[PDB]
RNA sequence: UUUGCUCCACACAAUAUAGAUGGAUACGAAUAAGGCGUCCUUGUGGCGUCGCUGAACCAUAGCAGGCUAGCAACGGUGCACUUGGCGGAAAGGCCUUGGGUGCUUGCUGGCGAAUUGCAAUGUCAUUUUGCGUGGGGAUAAAUCAUUUGUAUACGACUUAGA
RNA sequence: GCCCUGAAAAUGGAUGGCGCUCAAGCGUGUUACCUAUACUCUACCGUCAGGGUUGAUAUGAUGCCCUGACGAGUAGGCAGGCGUGGAGGUCAGUGACGAAGCCUAGACCGUAAGGUCGGGUCGAACGGCCUCUAGUGCAGAUCUUGGUGGUAGUAGCAAAUA
RNA sequence: AGAACUGGCGAUGCGGGAUGAACCGAACGUAGAGUUAAGGUGCCGGAAUACACGCUCAUCAGACACCACAAAAGGUGUUAG
RNA sequence: GGAAUACUGCCAGCUGGGACUGAGGACUGCGACGUAAGUCAAGGAUGCUGGCAUAAUGGUUAUAUGCCGCCCGUCUUGAAA
RNA sequence: GAAAUUGUUGAAAGGGAAGGGCAUUUGAUCAGACA
């Protein structure tokens, strides 16, 4: 079957997603992606490596989006994260987009 | 198994069990809970085993209390030992 | 050298058995490279060791050995019947045994 | 088993009213002497009312092929009793010896007409002296001039469970 | 040392437990012949417990010898012990369970003097 | 004789290969079967599809989640054929089955390992010519297995890589053959010839 | 498609022993009912027909030559 | 957290065998056909040769493999480095650059071996955890309780709170 | 002769299963091989039978020695034994330096009934042998009396307004 | 269905027929060794994926008893007469 | 015309390998080889050697594995339920 | 001061029984003997 090969995240993630990664956000130090933002500091060599790996090997590319739930009237502050598949264009075009 | 036919399951469990079993056994042996070797000076092979006598001599040499010496039996052992010492006294 | 072997590798196959009755006192050993009962006549009388390890360091060693001998052939495919002083445990069905070259007729 | 051909010679027990009775001979194919001699007695029962207890066996002698290394076309004549009556048959057997031809025919009767050795009656076996006198195409197909045939798709018997080459069905 | 004997072979080393002595506490382990007409034990089916029969009788040359090679004799006093003075290689005196400690030391003294083997010399002795 | 025997599944008969492998496992030997999708069965395709559907009828009526489980992949069809040849409900049978690994295609690390064949289960040497036969990958695809195209794609890739490997190895054995033939007439070569070498 | 049920080939003990009873009954009834050749056969594809024919026709003299003195 | 945790260099306790003891030694396809070598006009080509099993091939000599002296080649091979490339099916492997230090049984020498007493697997892997041995790197969460009602019999679910 | 059709429903399943197709199917031939409490040989037990034995510087003559054959078993028959309460005799038997009893993966004898010993506990009586006697041996009787479980922290403690 | 006899079971284990009152084998003390019976030798399962001669392809083969039934026939299946 | 070989059978022909057993306990027997004393494989095992000298063998015991394994009793012997 | 039954401790086993037979592994435990 299909297999998740790798996952590359944005440099800056909002609080709304970071809340999704905690059960106890208020107690936390909110350390969610602190060792991962540094992968963008070193000219993005690791980020570029995994994106080239997706280009080389992936036959399905899915993007990860999330809702700006603060814009809704909802009381929930923990945003909703999902995988949305990208259709159209070649694999390299999907990754570049 | 039927979901993971390519993993050993019984064999992995048996390896894990033999490892944990003799790790526990070695833990017991290092704490000395096992009885010593037959040739050891601390062994009692060929000699009578008595909880009461062992506790009496452990209290005289001076804990475990599931093995307990009653004051009744302690007095009986003291009396028997007085008899035995008198016997050795008539011997020497 | 890198090979120090003076024994022929074997496998513990099963006890002597019927369809519904086994007999632990006799054990069936498959010798490597022996494919006919007339080839197996060479190994009759040879000593078999089941060498297995343990955890107690008993008598200066942590490796234990069961001793036995090849008694006769079995079938037509080169299986031999072997008997040990203590019969091999049934957990060893599929375990490697060692058939030494002694006593010799060569 | 593996057959032998016997002659079995017998006669009725002599009497005051008859010294030296007639001697009767049959050529019999059997595995050994005992089966052949019983075979003789069964046939002699059927042919005419001679009881085994009333007669004797004057001789029994194995018959060998005169030329047991010359391939002959054999014409074998058979009656039998399988499975729902009685029949005549005539089988060509290209073969070397009469006993091998007879054993081949017994195997053929067991294979096709499902008949046991006790159900088969060998009536006459004859070396066809002339190849023009052969009547069955399955034997007449090996008599042709300059005969050659391959043995396509050779299967190699392997003494090893595993092989490290895909096997070949060559020559 | 003992009077010479062959190997002491026991034709059935395991005790003959009673049939369902394991299933029920009320059924003791003392052997009992199963008297039921349909007892698979009595009919001697495959895979059931073995029953006593005379085929298991021990060798007559060895039937009452302990592993040391002596027939055990129960002694209660010095007088009983001395009946084994001329039979020291064929009998070993066992001291009865109820002999007191002082009488036991008297028995051991006499036994060592006569060379009679005593089976349980360790006994009630807590010197 | 090997520590692990990697059997190429292609061209083999399911029952005969299963019996061979089962007796190997029960004897203490570790067996890996690769390319389970090119494995063969005797009889026309429709006949074996019908036999599989006959198997596929069986299910616990009151709760189908506990009935027979009809595993569709050719590795699992072979495994089912093999598990019936072992007393798998015992500890010995379970232990022997765990000396077996069966795969579709040839995944790593066995793609770099020697593959063997079992001649007494090879369809070529066993099944009489002209008799119909069934390739297990077709049967599995027909009755549900949904990764035939994937395995075909990866097998084509593996064959490309292995062809490159074999070209290199054949070049090197050409060089070595030239070298051994250039030394094929020396004194030591003739001495080895006297000893059958 | 939808393959139907296949009858079991696993015979029962009851059926099998019933067949034995039926077969014995059939043997006995056949004996009871039974209590209430046109071929010498020299085959027409045997090659030596004429030779053996002539030989046995020569042997028809003995059945009438000798019997009377 | 008497610095808990992790990753690097040694010394041993505990070691572990569903069963190590020279090497799992890699085309694909066909089987009424193919493998290999060579040539050209590069083909469903020509020529030669091979199978008929792996009974093969590679390794393989040394105190379980010691200590030394040379000859001949500049080969093979081990180890720790390092160069570049390839491998995503479960890649965790394969190939390659360079130096460094060993070994070399390709060849010839010198010394040792004993007494394990006529055999007893006679132990020669790593398998890891760890009391410790001295250098690095790292500085969170989860649950209960409170709360929510998109959930709920109770658990569970979904929220919020420095 | 083999093959096909030669009807038969109803949970999902059966040449015992896998599976097998120049069979692992069908008929037959040849061998090799596997295996019962059977057969052969030996040892041990018991029974039965046939011989021998007063010989004493040796014991027990229902004892001993030699030899052979046998060994299923309900009702039932015969025989030999094991165990328990009380009685006569005896061991000038055991016992506060611990009787009896009870507990005990500690030991030994017996084919077995059972018997013996070690340790713990106990605290005042009890055994061996020859006999005598009987309210003499339990797994059951929807057995009797007593005690105790699972069920189970379960059903339930919700009528009569609070 | 009746008669007459003889065997089997009752009271009886053991090997085999996957399984088992009625089948095949089998003189029941405790063992050891050998050899076997009936049945078997692909794997489950001890034992030849033995040798050999043929036949058979079944879109639910057969492995099975048979002077047993459905069974008398039907077939541009194949083989020998 | 001369053999040879196969097949079958015989030898009180020779010679290997493997396994199980070692009962009995002065002598007496029948034998054999011997020139004889004697010796012997002839009315049942002895010789030489090593290791350990104790939990090593062994037992008890908890288990694990292989194969076996109605659940007892009563009454029904017939599904023998 | 038994057993049923129960608590704690120590050991061990457990993938829709438990128990029992033969054999042996492993762990725990344990008796005996001096040319």
């Amino acid at each position: 079957g299909l297999r998740s090969l790798t996952t590359v995240w944005a440099e800056h993630l909002s609080d709304e997603v970071k809340r999704r990664f905690y059960k106890n956000w208020y107690k936390s130090k909110k350390k969610a992606f602190t060792k991962y933002s540094a992968k963008y500091a070193q000219d993005g060599a690791g980020i570029e490596r995994e994106l080239a790996r997706i280009k080389k090997y992936a036959s399905v590319v899915r993007v990860l989006v999330h809702t700006q739930i603060r814009k809704t009237p909802l009381a929930q502050k923990k945003a909703h994260l999902a995988e949305i598949q990208l259709n159209g264009g070649s694999i390299s075009e999907k990754v570049d987009w | 198994s039927k979901n993971s036919i390519n993993r050993p399951k019984l064999t992995s469990n048996l390896h894990h069990k033999v490892h944990s079993l003799n790790k526990k056994r070695a833990q017991r042996e290092r704490a000395g809970l096992l009885k010593p070797a037959r040739s050891s000076v601390n062994s009692k092979s060929g000699e009578i085993k008595s909880v009461a006598l062992d506790l009496y001599f452990q209290n005289k040499k001076n804990s475990i209390t599931t093995r307990t010496l009653s004051k009744k039996r302690a007095k009986k052992i003291e009396r028997n030992l007085k008899y035995a010492t008198q016997r050795k006294l008539l011997v020497d | 050298a890198e090979s120090h072997r003076l024994y022929v590798k074997g496998k513990h196959l099963s006890y002597q058995r019927s369809k519904r009755v086994n007999n632990p006192n006799v054990s069936l050993i498959k010798i490597e490279g022996v494919a006919t009962p007339q080839d197996a006549q060479f190994y009759l009388g040879k000593r078999i060791a089941y060498v297995y390890r343990a955890s107690k360091e008993v008598r200066g060693s942590k490796i234990r050995v069961m001793w036995g001998k090849v008694t006769r052939t079995h079938g037509n495919s080169g299986v031999v019947r072997a008997t040990f002083r203590n019969n091999l445990p049934a957990k060893t069905f599929g375990a490697s045994v060692r058939i030494f070259l002694y006593p010799s007729n060569i | 088993a593996h057959f032998k051909e016997y002659q079995v010679i017998g006669r009725r027990l002599p009497t005051e009213s008859v010294p030296e009775p007639k001697l009767f001979r049959m050529r019999i194919f059997a595995s050994n002497e005992v089966i052949a001699k019983s075979r003789y007695w069964y046939f002699l029962q059927k042919l005419h009312k001679v009881k085994k207890a009333s007669g004797e066996i004057v001789s029994i002698n194995q018959i060998n092929e005169a030329h047991p290394t010359k391939v002959k076309n054999f014409g074998v004549w058979v009656r039998y009793d399988s499975r729902s009556g009685t029949h005549n048959m005539y089988k060509e057997i290209r073969d070397v010896s009469r006993v091998a031809a007879v054993e081949t025919l017994y195997q053929d009767m067991a294979a096709r007409h499902r008949a046991r050795f006790r159900s088969i009656h060998i009536l006459k076996v004859a070396e066809i002296e002339k190849t023009a006198d052969v009547k069955r195409q399955y034997v007449k197909q090996f008599l042709t001039k300059d005969l050659k045939f391959p043995l396509p798709h050779r299967v190699q018997k392997s003494t090893k469970t595993f092989s490290y080459k895909r096997p070949s069905t060559f020559y | 040392a003992s009077l010479p004997h062959p190997k002491i072979v026991k034709k059935h080393t395991k005790k003959f437990k009673r049939h369902h002595s394991d299933r029920y506490h009320r059924v003791a382990e003392n052997w009992r012949k199963q008297k039921g007409i349909d007892s698979v034990v009595r009919r001697r089916f495959r895979g059931n417990i073995s029953q006593p029969k005379i085929g298991y009788g021990s060798n007559k040359k060895t039937k009452f010898l302990s592993p040391s090679g002596h027939k055990t004799f129960l002694v209660a006093n010095v007088k009983d012990l001395e009946t084994l003075t001329m039979h020291t290689k064929t009998y070993a005196a066992e001291i009865a369970h109820n002999i007191s400690a002082k009488n036991r030391v008297v028995i051991l003294a006499r036994a060592k003097a006569l060379g009679i083997k005593v089976t349980n010399p360790k006994g009630r002795l807590a010197l | 004789v090997e520590p692990v025997v990697v059997i190429d599944g292609k061209g083999h008969l399911v029952g005969r290969l299963a019996s061979v492998v089962a007796k190997q496992l029960l004897n203490g030997q570790k067996i890996v079967v690769v390319r389970a999708e090119e494995l063969n069965i005797s009889g026309e395709f429709f006949r074996n599809k019908l036999k599989y559907h006959d198997f596929l009828r069986k299910a616990t009526a009151f709760n189908k989640t506990r009935g027979p489980f009809h595993f569709r992949a050719p590795s699992r069809i072979f495994y089912k054929a093999l598990r019936g040849m072992v007393s798998h409900k015992t500890a010995r049978g379970k232990a022997a089955l765990e000396r077996l690994k069966v795969f579709e295609g040839i995944p790593p690390p066995y793609d770099k390992k020697k593959r063997v064949v079992v001649p007494q289960a090879l369809r070529v040497l066993r099944l009489k010519p002209g008799r119909k036969y069934t390739t297990l990958g077709k049967l599995s695809t027909s009755v549900g297995w949904k990764y035939e195209d994937v395995v075909a794609k990866l097998e084509a890739k593996r064959k490309v890589s292995s062809a490159e490997y074999y070209a290199k190895k054949r070049a090197f054995t050409k060089k070595v053959a030239s070298a051994n033939a250039t030394a094929a007439e020396s004194d030591v070569a003739k001495q080895l010839a006297a000893l059958g070498y | 498609m939808r393959v139907r049920k296949r009858q079991s080939r696993r015979t029962s003990t009851k059926l099998k022993e019933g067949i034995k009873k039926k077969a014995s009954a059939h043997r006995k009834k056949e004996k009871k009912m039974a209590k209430k050749k046109k071929d010498p056969g020299i085959p027409s594809n045997f090659p030596y027909k004429a030779k053996i024919l002539e030989e046995i026709e020569a042997k028809k003299m003995k059945d009438l030559e000798e019997r009377e003195l």
